[PDB]
């Protein structure tokens, strides 16, 4: 009743598990029909959040990390950092979502405090 | 497009209530 959910990229639905028995506890997605399976690192991710009372769309977004100290200048003497791989994920499960993204979600802001 | 979702309605409202933690540094 936890971790484990379904959820929805690139129109491939599939299973959206999370996984905290590993240093990094990642989490990875596996389709029922596409045949693919994505594992989402929550290591890599720095980003997570969940679609709530304001948005009722159930969906979960997790994006990966920024290093602008790789950044680059240009003709107009400004920089950024490297647009980095973002993911949103969408599932027709406002109840599953919410109880995947609250598990999800504190580890970032519980990594995030150490990592 | 006209007639679809997720990605105008169903996915569009969740830049909105995260983004609060401990990323990006500060403390």
């Amino acid at each position: 009743p936890s971790h484990s959910g379904a959820a929805i990229f690139e129109k491939v639905s599939g299973i959206i598990a999370i996984n905290e028995d590993v240093s990094p506890a990642e989490l990875t997605w596996r389709s029922t029909d596409g045949d693919k399976v994505h594992t989402v690192v929550l290591s890599t991710i720095d980003k997570l959040q969940a679609t709530p009372a304001s948005s009722e769309k159930m969906m979960l977004r997790l994006i990966g990390k920024v290093d602008e100290s790789k950044k680059r200048k240009d003709n107009e003497g400004n920089e950024v950092v490297p647009k980095p791989q973002r993911h949103m994920f969408s599932f027709n499960n406002r109840t599953v979502m919410d109880n995947i993204k609250m598990t999800l979600q504190q580890i970032i802001s519980r990594y995030k405090d150490a990592d | 497009p006209g007639e679809e979702e997720d990605d105008e309605r169903g996915a569009d409202a969740t830049w909105d209530l995260d983004l609060l933690l401990t990323n990006f540094s500060g403390p």
